[PDB]
């Protein structure tokens, strides 16, 4: 009856930040010390809660969200942050509690000729608001010109896909990203540290 | 940051041939998850010809659909455009390019001549 954290963090395939994946948990005993402690994590930023107080703490949900980025857009996945993934892809409420969680998968994620499966959003009309995600592929008209279905200067097809190849400097590198978001509603509260 | 597209696979051919055009990256760094093929007749305007982002989301203009097929190469940061069923009007020099941010990059390159001639 432990939370199946394992599924999150140690799932082969991850998904592109632009059809970021969630997972729902509940009725389940988890620790997060264990989970602190369970690897080498490069962030693990934690906001209204903090890693010495969630094995006290019982919560109704917690969802886990899960994507690729790269290096430099971690300091994106917070609270008050702007630029294109913060705007167009993944988007945190200012009044988030949960932790954001993160870890260099170059030895994954690249290959020689480039691994281009991860995308990401490049263009959108408005940002997303929080906890948003947007799979749309429709042409974008960058300028006033219409597009009528055809590509080129100021009309473009919206995602964009890194390039993750295993020479890129870190911050250019793929990092996993595991997003947990502790929801407290007027319901049981079925997700327990083991303090409880 | 330096970028070096080679562009080659042009020629000269009769109405119904064939080329493979190829886009050939290398560099310090560069993105290449989306590669465009443009092309520029005599005294016309530049047209994005074909695109891929990522693996499998690609882009044919209206008078190449069907007719032209881009790829990746499996092992290198190179991109294939295989021209088949040519005709009269595919007459131009074309050039490959990528993004840099929200746009087309500024390279522009010598190209590859592609002359199609009854
Ligand atoms: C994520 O996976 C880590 C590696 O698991 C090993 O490889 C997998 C492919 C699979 O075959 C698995 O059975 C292997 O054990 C886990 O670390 C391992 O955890 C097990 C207990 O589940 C432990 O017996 C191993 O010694 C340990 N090995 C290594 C190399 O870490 C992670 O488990 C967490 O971290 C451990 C350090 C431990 O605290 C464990 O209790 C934790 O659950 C997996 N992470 C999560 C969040 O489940």
């Amino acid at each position: 009856n432990l939370c199946p954290f394992g599924e999150v963090f140690n799932a082969t395939r991850f998904a592109s930040v632009y059809a970021w994946n969630r997972k729902r948990i509940s009725n389940c005993v988890a620790d997060y010390s264990v989970l602190y402690n369970s690897a080498s994590f490069s962030t693990f930023k934690c906001y209204g809660v903090s890693p010495t107080k969630l094995n006290d703490l019982c919560f109704t949900n917690v969802y886990a969200d899960s994507f690729v980025i790269r290096g430099d857009e971690v300091r994106q996945i917070a609270p008050g942050q702007t630029g294109k993934i913060a705007d167009y892809n993944y988007k945190l409420p200012d009044d988030f509690t949960g932790c954001v969680i993160a870890w260099n998968s170059n030895n994954l994620d690249s290959k020689v000729g480039g691994n281009y499966n991860y995308l990401y959003r490049l263009f959108r009309k408005s940002n997303l608001k929080p906890f948003e995600r947007d799979i749309s592929t429709e042409i974008y008209q960058a300028g006033s010109t219409p597009c009528n279905g055809v590509e080129g200067f100021n009309c473009y097809f919206p995602l964009q896909s890194y390039g993750f190849q295993p020479t890129n400097g870190v911050g250019y590198q793929p990092y996993r990203v595991v997003v947990l978001s502790f929801e407290l509603l007027h319901a049981p509260a079925t997700v327990c540290g083991p303090k409880k | 940051s330096q970028v070096q597209l080679q562009e080659s696979g042009g020629g000269l051919v009769q109405p119904g041939g064939s080329l493979r055009l190829s886009c050939a990256a290398s560099g310090s760094f560069f993105e290449f998850g989306t590669v465009g093929w443009f092309r520029q007749a005599p005294g016309k305007q530049r047209e994005l010809v074909s695109r891929i982002t990522g693996n499998d989301h690609r882009y044919y203009a209206d008078s190449v659909k069907g007719r032209f097929t881009i790829s990746r190469d499996n092992d290198e940061t190179t991109v294939y455009l295989q021209m088949d069923s040519l005709k009269p009007e595919d007459t131009a020099i074309y050039h490959c390019n990528i993004l840099e941010g929200q746009r087309w990059s500024n390279y522009w390159g010598q190209g590859t001549q592609v002359t199609v001639s009854a």
